[PDB]
Formats: C-alpha cells, structure tokens, sequence
C-alpha cells in the first residue's frame, strides 16, 4: 500500500509539475518516461510502471478553472503522466468542490485499487490565491469524509506579499489548521531577501520560487523517496515532526541557498544562522528536520550533531523533546550535483505565526470596512451567513496563543 | 595460523642454517586475498553481505516497509492468515515490486522467514522475521548462535519499527482529529493530554528512530564494508564479524552486558504497543461525534446546538482520561534513559543524550 | 611549539574569540564541548590547511597545579603529546611533562589583556589619567608577552637542523633535542627558578583591572570616579614591583632579553636598582 | 568575530579596491579568485571561505552619483569580487541628505555583510577624508554604524587631505569628517600626501600621477601593516589586545605608519632596523617620538642578525620613545606566503601612534582657523547653508581635535598622567 501526489490550483500545480519533472530526472528515468538505459533510491512509493516498463509518474490533478496551468496541460508531459487525471474568491472554490463530491473520491479510490491499496496523499497546494483556496480545502476534506483512517496532508506556500486575499487567507487558515495533517510553508518577501543575495535584480519575473519549493516539499517525503530506514511510513515520519497537531507549520531552508569546502563540520554551523531561514509573546524553535544529502560521512555527522547540540544556535523550547534531527539519504548516481554536502531543512517554528497575526490585523481592518468580498452569486449563496467568518478568528487565534504558550515552560497542560 | 587458514582453499573451495626471519612470515600473502575471492563470489558472501545490509539488517527500509504494507490488512489481522502458499511467495514478489528490484535476481532467492521458537500468538508483530538463509561454506559466518544474534537484531529493529508503525498510526488517529476535525474548535482542549503523550512518543522517537539509523545501523557498517573485500581470511572476517555483530548487539538494547535495561525498556514499549487500541477507542466517541456533525453538515448542504453543550460537559473527563496513563508511561521512560548510564559508554550514552536533545529531561521533569 | 604558546596564531585568535564567553570565566565554569567543536572549525579556518597534522592534539588538565610544568581563560588548559616508537625516542615522559601542562602560564596573559581590552570596548569629564593607565598596564602585559615568545624564534630551528641532521646518532641526538627544547623555553619566564613571584602577586590586581572595571563599565552609568580611585592603586602596585624584579633577575653578563627589553624605555628603566 | 573591512565613496572604491587587489597578491590569489598552489592565513575573515574556493573579499562597494563605478566593475577582478555590494555630491551636506533618504537598501547591504560573520570585531571603512561622497554619505554611514552598533569598533582606513594648495572644499569637509573619526569612530589608520611626496623624491622618478599612483602605496602599506591580524605567530595575532596597547583615550585613536625599504622600486637587517627610526621613514608629516614601534619582519631572515636587531637599534638611538612606562619596540618574525616574487629582499613596517600626527592635526586645524577667519573660502552654498544651524558639526570638531592635540602633545612628553 503506497501514496499519491494529488496536486491542485495554481501554486500547488506549478510546484507539482516542477517536482514531477525534477524527480524524474533525479532517478534513472528520461523526461519522456523511458528508462535511462544504463539502469539506492525508491520509485514505487509515487511512480507506477506501464506494461512496457515506461515510468508513469502520477500527476493526479484535482483543480478548478485555471489561469496558467493550461501550459502544463498542453505539454509532452501529458504522455509521461498519462492516466485520465486532467479534470476540473474563496467560497466559489469551496462550493465548486461540493458539486463533484463523489467523483473527487471515487476516481482516486480506483487509482488506489490501481495500487494494492493507498495509505494516503501528500497534497501540494495554494494558501490563498483565488480558486485554489476553498477548492483544495474542499477536496482534501472530502477524501477524508470518505476515508476516516487514511492520510491527507497539505504542503503550501503562504503568499506574504504585504497584500480579497485578507479573507481568502483567513478562511484557508480556518480550514487547513483544522483539516491538514502537516503543512510545509514558504514566503515571497524573505525569498526576495534571498534573491538579493544571489541576483542583482528584485526577481521581477516570478514563478521561479518553484525550484526551491519543489525539492523541499519532496524532501518532506525523501525518507521514502530514498532508503529511510526508520521513520519511513508517510505518517511514519510526519507524525514525528510534530509535538501536537496544532503546532503543524513547518518552516524551511538550506545550508547553501546559492547551491548551484562544505564538509561535515561547517554545513551545520552555517545552517542555524539567521541567514538560512526563508521567513523573517516570545518565539522558539520547535523542530529542525534537516535531510542531509551528498558525499556525507554517516559516522561523523552524528558526532557533528553532538557538537551542534552544545553549540546552542537553536534555542528550542524549555519543554518537549524539541530538537534538531538528521536524516541522511546517500547520493544516488543517476545525475551530477554541486556543493557536495548540504542540509536542506524544515524547521517547526513559532515565528511563522507573526505573519498570520499581521494578516489577522488586515482582517480586523477589513472587517470594519467590507470594501471587497467580490460580491459573487456563488459566494453570496454559500458564505453570506457572516458567522463563518467570525469563527475564523478563534480558530486562527488559538494557533497564535498555542505557539506563544509553547515558548513558555508550562505548556505541559493545555492553554 | 597459515596452515589452518589456507587449507580451506584446497579442501572446500574446489635457527636452521640461520635462514629464518624471512619468507616464512610472508607466505600468508597466499591466504590474504586468494581465499576471499572464492568465498565471496563463487561461494557467495559479497552477495550475502549486500543482502544483509540491504534486507536482513532492516538496513535499507524500503523492501521492509513494502512487504509490511502489502500485508497491513493481514499482519495486524493475525499472521496465521499467511502460510507457505503466502509468506515465501509474497516476500519474493515484494522484492520484485519495490525498488529492491535493483539487485541480482539469483540473490533475492534466499530472503525468507524464521518464526519465533514457541509462540502461538502469531500476529505480524510479536512473531516475525524476514530472514536470509545460508547453505554451504558461508554458514560458518552465519552459524546457529549468529542467526540467533541476527534474529535478536531483527527483533529489536522490527519492534522499533512496530513502535514507528504504532506511534505514528496513533498520531494518524490524532491527525484524523486534525483532518476530519474542522467543525468543533475545542478538541485540542480535550485531546491535548493525549497529543502531548504522543509528543513524549513520536517526537521523542524521531531522534530515537534516526539514532537507530545513525548509531545502530550506519555506524556498524563502516567497520565491515571497509573490510570484507580485504581482511585476509574468512576465519578472520568471521572474527571481525563476531566483533561487528557484538558491536551491533551492544549498540542495541540486547547484549549480555546490558540485560538489566530490558525490564524497564519493556515497560516503556508495553504502554506503546498496547496503546493503539485504547486511544482509538477514544476516537470511537469523537469519530461518532464527527460523523454526527458531518451528517448534520450533509443535511445543511438548527438542532445541533445541544451536542456542543453535551460535549462541553463531557470534555473535562475525556481529557483527564490519560493523565494517569501518560505518567505511568513517562516515569519509566525517564528512569530507563538515565539508568542507560549503566551500559555501553559511547553507543548508549548517545541514545540517552540524543533523545533528550534539549530540555525535556532536566526541564520537563 | 606551533600549538603551545599560541604560535598557530590564526587558530588561537579564532579560539579565544568565538567561544570566549564560555571560556573566560573567573572560577572553573568552562564548557569544554564548545571549544572541542571550535578545535575543529577554528583549526580548519586557520592554517591546518597547510598540513593536516591535528590528531596529536589532545586536551589535558591540572592534577597538581604548577610544579609538574618544570581559574579559567586564565591558564585554562594544555595539550598532551604521544607518538609511535621512532618519534618516541624523542617524545617521552620527562619531556612530555613539559608538554601536557605548559603554555598555561602564557595563556593567562592573552586572556587578561584581551579581557581588559573588552572594558576598553565598552567605552571605545573623562580624566585621561585613567585612560593612560589602561594603556600603560596593558603595555606591561603586551611587551613582556612580546619578550616571552616573539624573541628567539629562527636560531633555535637553525640550530636544531645543524645539530640533529649532521649527528644522526641517538646517543647525541636526544641530547641535542632535549637541549633545544629548554632553549626554546628560555624566552618564556614561565621558566624561572624564583617564579618571579612578585609578578604572580601583581596578577591578582591585573585580573581586577579586567573584571572590576568591566563591572564599572556598567556601574559608571548603571570613569572620573570609580576608575580613578583605583588608578593610583594599580599604578604603584605595578610600577614598584615591575621596576625591581628585572633587577632581581640580573644573571646574564637572544639572551639578557627580558631585562634589556624593558630597560629599553629609558623612563622607568628601574626604580629600585640591582646596583 | 571578524573584521568587516568596508569601503565607501568612489575614491574609496579605488583605494579599497586597490587594497583588496594588493591583499590578494600578498595572500596569493589569481584574478579569478583561484588561490595559489600552496593552499598560511586567517582567510575567512578577509576572503570568504566558499565551497569551491570562491574567495570573495569582505568589502562593500557603495557610492553616490556614479561616475567611475562602471569602469571599476569592468576590470578583470570582477569575479575575484562581485557579491551584492555595489550600490548608489561635491559638498558634504548633499551626501548626508541623499544617504538619509536612500539608506533603506545600502544599509541593508551593510547589515547583510555584517551578518555574514560570527560577530564584528571591527567595521574598517576605507574612506576618502574630504571627497564629495566620502564626505556626506561615507561620514553618514560612519555615524550610522555608531548609531546601530555603538560598542564594537567602528574603524576607518584613510588618506589625510594634506596636499598643499581633488576637492574644492578641502578643510571644511576635512574637519567635518574628523568629527566622525574623533567622536563616532573608535580606531583609524591614516597616510599623508606630503610625506608620500618627499618619499616619492627618494623612491621614484615620478610626479603628475601622484594621487592615483598613491593608490598603490596606500594599498601596499595597509596590507603590509595589517600582517599581524591575518598571519600566524607566537603572539600579536589579534586586534583587541594589540590596538588597545596603542590607544588609551576615546580620542587618541589615529594610528600612523613607517616603512624601511624605500629602495624597493643579503641586505643586513641591522641597517634595515635602524632605518625605521629615521625622520626619512614615516608617512605622516619637533623630532616627534613613538608611543610604540611594531616591527614583525616580513622579508628575508638571518638566524643571528635577528638576534642582533633589537640589541643594535637600542644603541643607535636615532629617535627615542620618550615614554610614560613600559613602551619598547615590538620586534618579531612573521609568516609570509610562498610562491610570490620580490626583486628587493627585506621589509619591516610599523603601524603605531607615532606622535607626528599631532603636527598634522595642527595642520588641518590651522587650515580651518584660516577658514573661520577669512570668510572668502567659507563655501556658503545654499545646499550647505540651512542644512545645519551653527556648524556644531565642525566648530565643536575643532575643540574635539584640540582635546586630541592636548593629549597627543602630552603623550609626546613624560607628563602623560594628564593633558599637557
């Protein structure tokens, strides 16, 4: 029983398409699905095989009325990921999930019977944007309305752009902080701050952030894309990133961001520095899973970790087994790469929630004003009740209060 | 030593005039490499040691999880549902169907099972081992005491794998309580005493599971993969293998030097592998409530307000319904991992110090 | 001799700096694991890239204080040295006990001056006599630290070569080497039969010039007053003993350097003379 | 904790740029950033320790109204350095106001390179004292580093604007920027075009070029003096101990330099050592004395004349310390990089408080008195006139430098317990 990459909306599709290109090239497999003819890492968790041994990666789309995805739809990669997958303000997205609620489960249950069985899904997704919000939070809910014991996770960038989005994001927070198993996340403002470190332009052209996100999202499952001996099951590794499923946002980074000598002692001393986190009443670290890769020495990086435990450049919390945890995947031969050790990192962290509180401040500003809820007909049939928006405040505000309370040492109890 | 060691090459593989202090010491060159080619390739040990690190040692994890997940329906449901027309067949199929197909087909053949000696309670957990069985000369490497030792390595690593499966299936019910659970706000306020017990388990065992990775599995391998291509003599590879296997057994919680730990450790593991059914029994109520609220949501797209008051009255019990269980688990975890100072001075000190990475002991205590 | 007496300077400038805040402390209170990670980073950052000869370095600590040599940051640690047989003709107990626990009586100087200078950081009215003593007492450390090691350097190496490389025979080679070892040390007043003991008493106020005045670089607002009331004290605590103890060591007729090198100033050449 | 060797203004981006080129020569680096074949250095502090030996220097490249920056960026050393450090007045007030209204990105660049260390031990601004963007913007950043990072050593490396009879507001800008050095900066090293002139009429058949060729001299001197901070030895490896043994007061921080082998464009070290004491051999302007004499010899070595070196210059007594306490010559050996050439085989150099800087301070101050009294070169533009009320930025600066004069003159004499 194995798992599938359900990919959705705009951002989620774009990073989904980038990893299903990049990971195909990361194995001994050609971009058209033919095997590299010369053919240490694991395909069968996400790939499937044609009768004629062509690699079929599983671009099982579940999206709505796309602005930009048509260029992905009308490409030679349709043939690589062949199997019948391409079919179709916030409440329009959620209600256009409601009108198809049988088929967005049943066809995926057929695909799960196309394995021996499915254990669950790792969904790439848009937080806010337009139609990807509401819809993704519907379809991933439906899957689990029908599957009361499976996995349905939601990794999604957060569009921190200084900013109808102050409503779309708060409704996405109300849903995903009650609907997502685990959430990997990234911000455009600090990625711009990283882009100023590598290029002498303010990245006017966008849609490049995909190159950084797509390997991190799939690093979250790399203990099962590569030989992860322990914590390998999908919940088998994810649950262990988590003290309690309300502290579920997983911030991100790398040793080199300019990753186009890095030996075992310096890559981890570099990593904990404030330069290396791709995001900006007290704040702590809560976890740091770094999925170290390359020409690593696995009988000296544990010694390095022992020294980094005493280097204390990661405060963590005076409570809980909050820690930095190392996950080697040995470098497979199928392609070359540079900077022969790095720790690609996801760190569970408090300080992502400051940006949630800033858009809560924007939401509190807009709730007195009501200048744009977009006034659509489907929006006005599904979410005109004005109780559904007020219940967003308590659901997000408990995430703020729990992340701030976890910085205190008396979090042993609820509060 | 020259005579003892060189004769297997002919048998099975198929001073005096002041002239001493010379070639007599140096004749062991003929043992030093010629034997290790036939006893690694013709009689397989390069194949078999590759199969130990990839499969028997759990030391690739891929094939292991793939078999267990082809058989999730029929190992939790007792393993008596799988017999000679199942077990040996679906093992060899699993090696073809997962990425373990990147290995030589003739070698996969010797990967089979070795059930527990007298154990009628045959669920896929108490009683299981994906053994790798050896006939011919190399049985001197993998003798009867050595296959008892690999059975114990397999048992500790499979029981740690059963802690992964249980503690993360446990959090998969908790994640249902964060995935289906988008109607009631206050269910963190009920389930927190179990969510943080799960923190004293899955989050605690993240550094334990990768401790087992880096210490018990990876650091063992560097002693021997540098050595099987080189080390003079199969009897001396066997000596190195005995020191290597005793190193694994003393990195593990299994050695005769560290038998004292096991009673405390079993008391930790018991409240792990027994808990799944109990904390799922709790979700029976919450799922019932979720499925009730979901059928109310299906009916909506006004009578549901009394159930929130009823849960507001009930929630204080079901939260406190774990306080006693949490600390009966945690007390013996804390005493064990400090009692762990009475054993392996590098390898198990690492277990103690990696697990309490920062201010869990010395601060939560 | 590269690792003793801080001569791998590009390591040691990094060493007593990155982890300084948990090395410097007045009474025990070091955290050795931090400097063990800096022992790797700061060596790779230094010149160990010229030749990877690190593995002989191991940390050692005091069984019985001074006399084995033949507070922390002050005298924090010293380094063990053992080798296999042909080098062990040269490195052996009577010699390696001048290894293991030496250069500690040199390490405190660099600590005490750099800690005094950390006070100078906290202020980059203001009676300049206090500022001038901060300069002046520091020069008493800095120029004797120059004398202690930045004196005879090349010759001892030039001697060691033409001694050992020509002889070839252990019956003389060990004599040449053991002679060379003491010859390098004879700069360092770490080696002195009188222990120059007034300097050890002076050290007790020298450390106060760091810690008590660091404390004052908060309590001055939390130097015209609470510095000043000790400037007169530090001044003629140091200048009395300083300008007698060189005269106490007036033994010699590359040598006579400790005396000649703080005679050199001309004012305060001495105050209580040998003759 | 490290030295973030900054460099500001367009002349600053000549002279600092030339310094980093000379430093990459002195360590041993080819123009791509490929290191020389032996690797001998505390490298990371000064050139950044990359993966594939991309040794990029720890220097910024800021300006205002660019007019030579694009020519500097087309030079072959454009991969020896090109981080994100290059970013955008004639009279001082314009650079202050333009930097204040532009500071959101340039100070971000400064903060990013400041965060590219463990901590700062010093911010060394390579700085034109009187030029149109060194004044204003350079001095404004030099204040802002003291506003944001006040206790760590804000530093400068500089040329004193002491050419007789280039910039049209020379003394007015000079004592404006000397407020930022005396008050807001914590240690500074400086060179004089008149001392370099009389040295030029010894070393060279040279003339007109002067300033742009003094780029070479400033850079080679700065490199050869900072040797102790960047090469190993038994002692003196660190800034914090060493520079404090030169600098007592919050004012007396203007170190100056002296060099022996002016015949450069085996030589007995006795004559090399006596030469450093001569009136011929200091690069800044009575027979002034040395508060200290650093001389870690960086050239060829003799295994017994290095023994004789200090013992012999004690006797020649061409210039005494005239001290207050233990001050004596800090001679040593130093390491030097292999593989580099040299036609002339020996060198020795001091950076120290030699007291001649007192006469050079009285030179800028008599020049500013000559401005305060004549009215004819007040340079009273509209861009400078309502920017500040009473020129507290300079008439106080004359008093702050007079305090420094009263201390340097006192340091010259044995009566240093007070001023005078």
């Amino acid at each position: 029983r194995e798992i599938i990459t359900l990919q959705l909306g705009q951002c989620g599709n774009q990073i989904g398409f980038e990893f299903w290109k990049q990971l195909c090239a990361e194995h001994g497999i050609s971009p058209e699905g033919i095997v590299e003819e010369f053919a240490t890492d694991r395909k069968d968790v996400f790939f499937y095989q044609a009768d004629d041994e062509h690699y079929i990666p599983r671009a099982v789309l579940l999206d709505l009325e796309p602005r930009v995805i048509h260029s992905i739809l009308n490409s030679p990669y349709a043939k690589l990921y062949n199997p019948e997958n391409i079919y179709l303000n916030w409440a329009s997205g959620f209600s256009q999930g409601e009108k198809i609620h049988e088929d967005i489960f049943d066809i995926i249950d057929r695909e799960a019977d196309g394995s021996d069985s499915l254990e669950g899904f790792v969904l790439c997704h848009s937080i806010a944007g337009g139609t990807g919000s509401g819809l993704g939070s519907y379809l991933l809910e439906r899957l689990n309305d029908r599957y009361p014991k499976k996995l349905v996770q939601t990794y999604s960038v957060f569009p921190n752009q200084d900013e109808v989005q102050p409503y779309n994001s708060l409704l996405t927070l109300k849903r995903l902080t009650q609907n997502a198993d685990c959430v990997v996340v990234l911000d455009n403002t600090a990625l711009n701050r990283i882009a100023t470190d590598r290029l002498h332009i303010q990245n006017p052209s966008f849609s490049q952030i995909n190159q950084l996100v797509s390997t991190i999202m799939s690093a979250s499952t790399t203990t099962l894309r590569y030989p992860g001996y322990m914590n390998n099951d999908l919940i088998g590794l994810i649950a262990s990133l988590i003290p309690t499923p309300r502290l579920h946002f997983l911030m991100t980074g790398y040793t080199p961001l300019t990753t186009d000598k890095t030996t075992v002692l310096d890559v981890m001393r570099r990593l904990l520095q404030p330069k290396n986190v791709m995001v900006s009443t007290n704040h702590c670290y809560i976890a740091i899973l770094n999925i170290i890769q390359g020409e690593v020495d696995p009988t000296q990086v544990h010694k390095s970790l022992q020294r980094i435990r005493e280097r204390k450049l990661a405060n963590f919390i005076p409570w809980g087994p909050a820690s930095i945890q190392v996950a080697l995947s040995r470098k497979s031969p199928y392609l070359p790469s540079a900077h022969r050790v790095s720790g690609l990192m996801m760190a569970n962290h408090t300080s992502i929630s400051s940006l949630f509180e800033r858009t809560c401040r924007q939401y509190d500003k807009l709730r007195k004003r009501e200048a744009f809820l977009e006034q659509f007909r489907k929006e006005d049939m599904f979410k005109d009740n004005f109780d559904e928006m007020d219940t967003s405040r308590e659901i997000v505000q408990q995430l703020i209060d729990e992340y701030h309370a976890a910085t205190r040492p008396d979090y042993i109890s609820w509060g | 030593l020259i005579g003892k060691s060189i004769n297997f090459l002919h048998q099975v593989c198929h001073d005096l005039e002041n002239a001493f202090q010379g070639k007599i010491d140096a004749a062991y060159f003929e043992t030093s490499k010629y034997l290790l080619d036939v006893l690694n390739k013709k009689y397989s040990l390069l194949d078999h040691m590759q199969a130990m690190r990839r499969y028997l040692l759990l030391g690739q994890g891929d094939f292991i999880r793939h078999l267990m997940d082809l058989l999730k329906p029929e190992l939790v449901r007792p393993a008596t549902t799988l017999y000679q027309h199942n077990l040996t067949g679906i093992l060899e199929t699993a090696v073809r169907a997962t990425n373990a197909q990147f290995d030589s087909p003739e070698i996969l053949r010797r990967l089979d099972v070795r059930l527990l000696e007298v154990s009628p309670g045959d669920t896929g957990w108490d009683v299981f081992s994906l053994d790798y069985h050896v006939d011919g000369p190399i049985a001197t490497v993998f003798t009867r005491e050595c296959m008892s030792h690999y059975l114990r390595v397999f048992n500790f690593l499979w029981r740690a794998k059963r802690m992964e499966y249980i503690l993360t299936d446990i959090r998969k019910g908790h994640m249902c309580n964060a995935k289906l659970l988008r109607n009631m706000p206050e269910f963190s306020g009920v389930l927190h005493q179990c969510h943080i017990l799960a923190s004293e388990m899955v989050h605690f065992i993240h550094q334990m599971q990768y401790y087992i990775t880096f210490e018990v599995l990876e650091c063992s391998w560097d002693e021997l993969w540098n050595k099987v291509q080189q080390a003079q003599d199969l009897d001396h590879i066997i000596a190195a293998h005995e020191v290597f296997l005793d190193t694994i057994i003393s990195r593990c919680l299994l050695d005769s030097d560290s038998r004292a730990l096991l009673n405390q450790l079993r008391a930790v593991f018991d409240q792990i592998i027994e808990l799944q059914n109990a904390q799922d029994a709790i979700y029976r109520a919450a799922l019932e409530e979720l499925q009730r609220r979901l059928q109310f949501e299906e009916k909506k797209k006004e009578e549901e307000n009394k159930r929130i008051g009823e849960f507001k009255e009930s929630i204080p019990k079901m939260c406190s319904q774990l306080r006693i269980l949490t600390h009966f688990y945690q007390g013996i975890v804390q005493q064990f991992l400090v009692l762990l100072t009475t054993s392996s001075d590098e390898s198990l000190r690492f277990l103690s110090f990696r697990l309490d990475f920062n201010e869990h002991y010395k601060a939560r205590e | 001799k590269r690792y003793f007496l801080m001569d791998q300077g590009d390591f040691f400038v990094h060493f007593m700096d990155l982890a300084e805040e948990e090395l410097r402390k007045p009474v025990e209170d070091i955290t050795p694991p931090r400097l063990e990670a800096l022992l790797e980073l700061a060596l790779r950052m230094s010149t160990a890239n010229t030749d990877p000869f690190k593995d002989d370095l191991k940390i050692d600590l005091m069984p019985h204080d001074l006399i084995t040599q033949l507070l922390s940051g002050l005298e924090a640690f010293s380094f063990d040295y053992i080798v296999k047989w042909p080098l062990s003709l040269i490195i052996n107990r009577k010699a390696l006990t001048r290894y293991q626990m030496l250069f500690r009586h040199m390490f405190y100087c660099k600590h005490v001056e750099r800690q005094l200078c950390s006070v100078w950081i906290s202020n980059k009215q203001w009676f300049a006599g206090a500022f001038t003593l901060r300069q002046r007492m520091l020069n008493f450390v800095q120029n004797i630290q120059y004398y202690m090691m930045f004196e005879v350097m090349e010759p001892t190496w030039h001697i060691l070569e033409k001694n050992l490389k020509s002889a070839s025979n252990i019956d003389d080679v060990l004599g040449h080497h053991t002679g060379f070892l003491d010859t390098c040390l004879k700069d360092c007043m770490l080696t002195n039969p009188e222990l120059l003991k007034v300097f050890s008493k002076l050290m007790s106020v020298c450390v106060m010039f760091t810690n008590c005045m660091q404390k004052f670089t908060q309590s001055m607002k939390l130097l015209v007053s609470g510095f000043e009331a000790t400037i007169n004290k530090f001044d003629k605590n140091f200048s009395a003993h300083l300008l007698d103890l060189l005269a106490r060591l007036s033994i010699y007729s590359g040598m006579a350097s400790v005396i000649s090198r703080l005679d050199f100033n001309g004012f305060y050449t001495e105050r209580l003379e040998r003759l």
